[PDB]
């Protein structure tokens, strides 16, 4: 069908979109070897995690969802668990750069000469991911082993579930990142349109792109369409936009970005 | 103290008047001839092979 | 692993046992904060060093080290060179801040001190570093313009059509004339500041009595925002 | 000056244990890897131990291996070196030797004093051949002496290990010649090291009468280190 | 080679003028900002005025401006100084400075003693 | 008076000077270097880079084997390497954080380093108690450290930032001899292959012939514009080239005892830093403020190349006496060894 060739065509380019430019993002990283700062492994961290998502999970969705090919029940369970372990990845890698960038402000001189860390790095990169896992994985497969024909979590009849997962890995960073760059604003004017308006946009592309999926999830466990599909794709368009607001926007990326361009 | 410094720039122009100077066409001729003799034992100028490099 | 004699991996050893060493010298290295004291012959500036280091524990360079709210601060003082500066500044292209001493008291050398401050400012290596501006002498220069024949006309003439601004904020007890020519003077070095900053570039204006006690908290608080600002340009926030 | 002081041997029964000691004074003992070579009552010199620098690598003789440890205390500049299950073909003198290693470096330059001990009652080694053990020699006449490996001892860096020791009577021995041809600080003019691969000479131009000694012949060009049978000159 | 040769200047009642000129060789006189500085009797060298490469900034020394005035001519090579209603304090050695960097705006080391790149200086004596 | 007539006489043996100079310009040297060939462009790529110290390296000397080599970094540290493997075989920290420059003894067993300090310290490498011990500290000069270069194991120049250079014994620790002419902080100074003569070039324009047998300026250079931040003999040692603020090259002859040609170009137009020869002496290798290098033919005066690879300005260069490599440091931190590629 040519409506549906060019739909995955359009599908496949959001996915190239995003492989492509966390590859340069992680290229970069490699290439520099100046960007050895604690905030240039973040920003690694983060174009993994969104590299693995544009790499793995939508180019295994074209045909689920379009030229139908059931691919089965366990290559489901996998598709889940990558998708969900990915998605909150990014999620608590953005939470963790916003921490980073709070206390950059609120201290500067422990920030420049007393801090020190090499085991550190690699400790919070093991624990954010583990996080990311332990929020959704195991109840995934329990769920899994509950049910039921479409490739779903199977945990959305319950409400319970549904709810708690959701205020976790959503409530927590969106209360965490506002009250950091709050801070941020707050008492940098207290000691400024740009800062501000960067500060809320970075808040609002994440609020947007993770809240409505969340939200239309649990109305409809509490008590598919055109509107779910779009919720859907909003937190896979999150993974697109964060090469661009987070890494770019940092002197040492840009400024290897320039070099090696 | 500028009459001793003075002299003594006075007198060191006139050491330096008195050295003999060969023309510029020979001392070109010499630096040319230097310089395509030992050609050939130049690393940084018709570099050597990949399996002569120390440095690789 | 292979390819490598029996002493040609103990050399390999002992490059890595040395790269330790160098990293563990990074850690102190970044630790401390690095000054450089600039002044002219009656600054005053050796009277400050003095009774800073005391109360907060020929060479061609003196160092002086000292901590205020347990971070340290090392500062250099030249001393021994000669009257010409353009080569041996260089050095000092990445202290973290550039603490100048001006006499504020002396009418007649402090054109050589504006343009001593021009000519830092405006240097290509000093052209990302701060600068703390203590300016000496407050109490000679009190008693100076308080009575007596000086006058900052004679010397600056637009003294006379110079007014101290409505947002003052005059220390208590002083004299009117005193503000007045206070602020005179630290505008004087503002100018230049403002004239030619442009970001990464800004200089604290201080007015240091002979013996003033809060004078490494001051250089504290000014390296503070200096550091403050460099984490913000590093995030491009502001 | 620079000084290694052996201490803890003895008498021990077969099965039992003993440990030994080297004080270093005079000198960076934390700079210097540092080896245990134990020499038979008549029988050469022979390797047992290595310890690196920082401690991080570590090598026993296949003879020795699963008994002895050795073992450093920086701070109080010593080295240990533990023995377990002592067999009777442990007796031996032991010597405590530094090897500094970078480019330029001097490997087993100082040996130290050396410590008895005496108890009562494999398969890739380089070995190492010293044909000539008995040279009848007069003073001021030149000397050679042969020695002869198995495996080629020239590696892909130029660089030929050899190394040319001398033992005087009663004395510990003494680095004559490092990696074949270099002259160790101290020796006179007069030694000389030329080897091809394989075989190689070293030649003595003005013997005196300090030179009567036994030689002894050494690789390092790979980690179970090999001496030579050694060749006695004698007036 | 570098040669800054100063001419002008002498016995002038109060209130007089005098125009100073300063010759440059040796150099490209349009790249340097260009100084002159001033020694009085018994006084360290003081600097007087300034001139920018193209001329478009100018500077004084605040206790002569108004009353004088300086001048860059690119094609002449020459550096003027036009000295109006002189005083006895105006009295003095005055010397033609170049700053010893092109394409630069600081200029250190200028009124040092011992100088590389300065004149020997013009002798102005306002005595009535 | 006395001083104006005194100095109308200097005024006229520089006039003397000057005639004697032009009556033996028969031909320029681009003249006499119009027919041959071209160098082509050099293209050299990097080989090996170090990455040892913390601040900006200010100076380096390469060693007389050709492949050990030592740096000097204002963090106050001072690193042998081996060029061929990239290993540290010794790393020296000094007394004094502010270091200007390097030497390297040609039999190896000794460094010299000094800077701000006014004192060069001696370092003995090869030590029967296996450290770095400092052997010797000369302290005669009163302003900083330009440069330093051994000519045995007993014997040194330095040149100050005082306007003075000095012959040492390093034995006795005592000045042999004291040159006095410059007018200008001296930055560098070159010593002949032959270890009879040397040059030294200062903040006043001008680069000045010393015998360090019997102490005198022989000749005296002056062509550039501004101040001289390096110098470096000519291989066959009657030659040498001068790098200074005005973006040009200049090279000077001892015999016809004036400058034969001029290195520059329009785009450039900041200041060198650091000046070499290659092994023939048809390269001159110009570290500039710019954070790149050129490769200049030193005949013909093209340009042949750029070293483009370091990320802030460069400070010091040199080239192995093979002629094999060329290393580069400069104020990031970083050490690069380029060499040809065939
Ligand atoms: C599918 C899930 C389990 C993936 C697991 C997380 C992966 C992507 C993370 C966890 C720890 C991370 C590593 C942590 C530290 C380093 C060292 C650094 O010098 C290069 C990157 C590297 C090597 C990281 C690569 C990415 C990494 C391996
Ligand atoms: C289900 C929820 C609770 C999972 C965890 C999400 C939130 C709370 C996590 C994600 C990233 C985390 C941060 C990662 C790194 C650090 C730095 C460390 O020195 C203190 C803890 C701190 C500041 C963590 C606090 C908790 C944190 C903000
Ligand atoms: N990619 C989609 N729109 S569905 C699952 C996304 C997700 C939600 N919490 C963790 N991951």
């Amino acid at each position: 069908l040519s409506t549906r060739v060019t739909l995955a065509f359009f599908m496949s380019l959001v996915a190239f979109a995003i492989m492509l430019g966390n590859a340069l993002v992680i290229l970069a990283f490699v290439v520099d070897k100046n960007l050895r700062h604690r905030s240039s492994y973040f920003f690694l961290n983060l174009a993994i995690s969104d590299f693995f998502v544009g790499v793995i999970s939508i180019p295994l969705y074209i045909p689920h969802t379009l030229f139908e090919w059931d691919f089965g029940k366990e290559i489901c369970v996998f598709w889940l668990t990558t998708d969900y372990l990915l998605c909150t990845a990014s999620v608590y890698n953005i939470v963790l750069i916003s921490y980073d960038r709070y206390l950059s402000v609120s201290n500067a001189v422990s920030y420049r000469t007393q801090h020190t860390g090499v085991l550190k790095i690699v400790t919070l990169m093991v624990a954010v991911w583990v996080l990311a896992f332990l929020v959704n994985g195991p109840m995934i497969l329990v769920s899994e082993s509950w049910k039921g024909s479409e490739c779903e979590p199977g945990f959305f009849s319950e409400w319970y579930i549904l709810a708690i997962t959701s205020f976790l890995e959503f409530v927590i960073p969106v209360i965490l990142v506002a009250y950091f760059n709050m801070n941020i604003y707050w008492s940098l004017w207290k000691r400024a349109r740009r800062l501000a308006k960067s500060l809320a946009i970075l808040l609002g592309v994440f609020a947007v792109c993770w809240a409505p999926y969340s939200l239309f999830t649990i109305v409809l466990s509490f008590y598919k369409s055109v509107w779910y599909r779009i919720a859907f794709w909003l937190q896979w368009f999150n993974s697109f936009v964060n090469p661009l607001l987070y890494p770019l926007c940092h002197k040492r990326f840009q400024k290897a970005f320039l070099k090696i361009f | 103290a500028s009459i001793a410094q003075a002299r003594k720039l006075v007198e060191q122009l006139k050491m330096e008047a008195n050295i003999d100077r060969i023309k510029v066409s020979k001392a070109a001729a010499d630096l040319m001839a230097y310089c395509e003799a030992h050609a050939k034992e130049d690393p940084l100028l018709t570099p050597v092979p990949a399996s002569e490099n120390p440095f690789r | 692993g292979c390819t490598l004699s029996a002493e040609d991996k103990a050399a390999v050893e002992r490059s890595k046992m040395i790269e330790k060493q160098l990293q563990k010298d990074k850690q102190v290295y970044r630790r401390t904060l690095r000054l450089l004291l600039l002044g002219a012959d009656n600054s005053g500036k050796s009277t400050i060093v003095k009774q800073m280091r005391i109360y907060h524990v020929t060479s061609g360079i003196f160092e002086t080290k000292f901590q205020v709210d347990k971070v340290n601060f090392h500062m250099f003082d030249v001393g021994a060179q000669r009257d010409e500066r353009r080569k041996w500044i260089q050095c000092f292209n990445d202290v973290t801040a550039i603490i100048f001493v001006v006499d504020s008291s002396d009418y007649n050398r402090l054109q050589e001190a504006l343009n001593d401050f021009k000519s830092i400012w405006n240097n290509r290596w000093l052209r990302t570093i701060s600068v703390i501006l203590f300016l000496n002498k407050q109490d000679l220069l009190a008693e100076k313009v308080l009575a007596g024949k000086s006058k900052i006309e004679d010397y600056f003439p637009e003294f006379a059509r110079y007014t101290t601004p409505e947002d003052a904020t005059p220390e208590p007890g002083e004299d009117p004339r005193v503000t007045r020519a206070k602020y005179f003077i630290r505008k004087e070095f503002v100018d230049i500041s403002t004239a030619s900053g442009d970001g990464r570039h800004i200089c604290y204006p201080h007015f240091t009595c002979s013996v003033d006690t809060e004078n490494a908290r001051r250089i504290f608080n000014d390296c503070k925002d200096i550091i403050l600002q460099m984490n913000l340009r590093e995030y491009n926030l502001v | 000056d620079v000084q290694l002081v052996e201490s803890g041997g003895g008498l021990v029964q077969p099965g039992g244990s003993r440990k030994l000691s080297c004080s270093a004074s005079g000198f960076a003992f934390s700079s210097f890897g540092m080896h245990w070579v134990r020499q038979a009552p008549e029988k050469g010199l022979e390797w047992v131990a290595y310890i690196s620098s920082g401690s991080g690598t570590i090598y026993y003789a296949d003879t020795v291996k699963g008994r002895f440890t050795i073992s450093r205390d920086d701070p109080k500049n010593t080295l240990f070196l533990q023995m377990t299950s002592l067999r009777s073909e442990d007796t031996a003198m032991y010597y405590c030797v530094r090897s500094i290693y970078y480019y330029g470096s001097s490997p087993f330059d100082f040996w130290g004093q050396g410590t008895t001990l005496t108890v009562s009652s494999g398969g890739s080694d380089i070995v190492m051949t010293q044909a000539t053990s008995s040279v009848p020699v007069t003073p001021g006449e030149s000397v050679s002496i042969s020695c002869r490996s198995s495996k080629s001892l020239l590696h892909s860096n130029g660089n030929t290990y050899l190394y040319w020791f001398l033992q005087r009577p009663g004395q510990s021995p003494q680095l004559l010649i490092y990696r074949m041809s270099n002259l160790a600080s101290g020796v006179p003019d007069r030694f000389s090291g030329s080897g091809s691969g394989t075989a190689f000479t070293l030649t003595i131009s003005r013997l005196e009468a300090e030179d009567v000694g036994v030689y002894y012949c050494m690789q390092h060009l790979e980690y179970p280190l090999t001496f030579g049978a050694g060749t006695k000159l004698e007036l | 080679q570098v040669q800054l040769q100063e001419s002008g200047g002498g016995l002038v009642q109060p209130g007089g003028s005098l125009r100073l000129s300063c010759a440059a060789s040796g150099f490209t006189f349009s790249n340097y900002k260009m100084n002159w500085v001033r020694q009085a009797p018994g006084k360290g060298l003081e600097w007087v005025s300034d001139i920018s490469q193209s001329g478009a900034s100018i500077s004084y020394t605040g206790s002569v401006k108004g009353r004088f005035t300086i001048s860059r001519d690119n094609a002449k090579n020459t550096l003027y100084l036009q000295m109006n209603s002189l005083k006895p304090e105006d009295t003095a050695v005055y010397y033609c400075a170049r700053c010893p960097a092109p394409f630069t705006r600081d200029c250190f080391d200028v009124t040092s003693t011992t100088y590389a790149y300065r004149g020997q200086g013009t002798q102005v004596t306002v005595s009535s | 008076s006395e001083l104006d007539q005194l100095r109308q006489e200097a005024e006229q043996l520089k006039n003397q000077i000057r005639d004697a100079r032009k009556a033996c310009a028969d031909a320029t040297l681009s003249q006499i270097t119009n027919n041959i060939d071209p160098v082509g462009r050099i293209q050299m790529r990097t080989r090996r880079t170090l990455r040892g110290h913390l601040a900006k390296i200010y100076a380096m000397h390469w060693g007389t084997d050709s492949r050990l080599l030592v740096s000097a970094s204002q963090d106050g540290k001072l690193i042998i390497w081996d060029s061929y493997t990239t290993n540290k075989v010794h790393a020296i920290p000094l007394r004094s954080s502010w270091v200007m420059t390097c030497a390297y003894a040609p039999s190896g067993n000794y460094v010299a380093c000094g800077g701000l300090d006014n004192i060069c310290s001696i370092y003995n490498l090869k030590t029967r108690e296996g450290n770095v011990r400092v052997s010797r500290e000369l302290a005669g000069h009163t302003g900083y450290l330009s440069c330093c270069r051994f000519l045995d194991d007993n014997q040194i120049v330095t040149s100050s930032g005082d306007t003075t250079c000095a012959l040492w014994d390093i034995e006795t620790g005592q000045q042999t001899t004291t040159f006095t002419g410059h007018t200008g902080d001296v930055m560098s100074l070159s010593l002949a292959p032959d270890t009879r003569l040397f040059v030294s070039g200062a903040c006043d324009a001008s680069a000045k012939l010393w015998d360090v047998r019997e102490g005198m300026c022989r000749q005296t250079f002056t062509g550039h514009e501004s101040d001289i931040n390096a110098i470096c003999f000519f291989p066959n040692g009657n030659a040498f080239a001068t790098g200074s603020d005005d973006a040009t090259c200049r090279l000077f002859d001892l015999r016809a005892d004036q400058e034969l040609m001029t290195y520059s170009h329009d785009n450039i137009i900041c200041g060198i830093t650091s000046v070499s020869f290659s092994k023939s002496g048809r390269l001159l290798l110009a570290g500039y403020d710019d954070f790149n290098c050129n490769v200049w033919d030193a005949l013909k005066a093209d340009r042949a190349g750029v070293l483009a690879g370091h990320d802030n300005r460069v400070s010091c260069l040199g080239v192995t006496d093979d002629g094999m490599a060329v290393a580069t440091g400069s104020w990031d931190s970083f050490l690069k060894i380029w060499n040809g590629s065939s």
